[PDB]
């Protein structure tokens, strides 16, 4: 599963958490197997304007 | 205040509303402890101090 | 008290029922005794624990 966020929202990328990222964007379940994988992309996808 | 001489505001005989704090990425560092945050808006308690 | 031998009978089986109802108030190392407590305070992750 792949997206893009503000580094203050990775936070929310882990089970059981909350806010309007994990609770209206993406939600994990509470017993998730898996591994999440996350780096800046400043470089990437920011843009002038 | 400064951290040695710290102040203490008696908070009571009004309706809370903790969504308006817990909510917020405004706050650096948001820790408890005896409850969770989002459990908050359920309770009612004797008095805070904040 | 001659009838001693039957009422230690009866006396032993009332300790171990108030032992046992006693312990229902005991923490164990909990945040309380209460289980509404716990489940009234606390999120599944945490309550749990």
């Amino acid at each position: 599963d792949s997206f893009v966020i503000r580094g203050d929202e990775v936070r929310q990328i882990a089970p059981g958490q909350t806010g309007n990222i994990a609770d209206y964007n993406y939600k994990l379940p509470d017993d998730f197997t898996g591994c999440v994988i996350a780096w800046n992309s400043n470089n990437l996808d920011s843009k002038v304007g | 205040a400064s951290v040695y001489a710290w102040n203490r505001k008696r908070i009571s005989n009004c309706v809370a509303d903790y969504s308006v704090l817990y909510n917020s990425a405004s706050f650096s560092t948001f820790k408890c402890y005896g409850v969770s945050p989002t459990k908050l808006n359920d309770l009612c308690f004797t008095n805070v101090y904040a | 008290s001659a009838l001693g031998k039957l009422q230690d009978v009866v006396n032993q089986n009332a300790q171990a029922l108030n032992t046992l109802v006693k312990q229902l108030s005991s923490n164990f190392g909990a945040i309380s005794s209460v289980l509404n407590d716990i489940l009234s305070r606390l999120d599944k992750v945490e309550a749990e624990v």
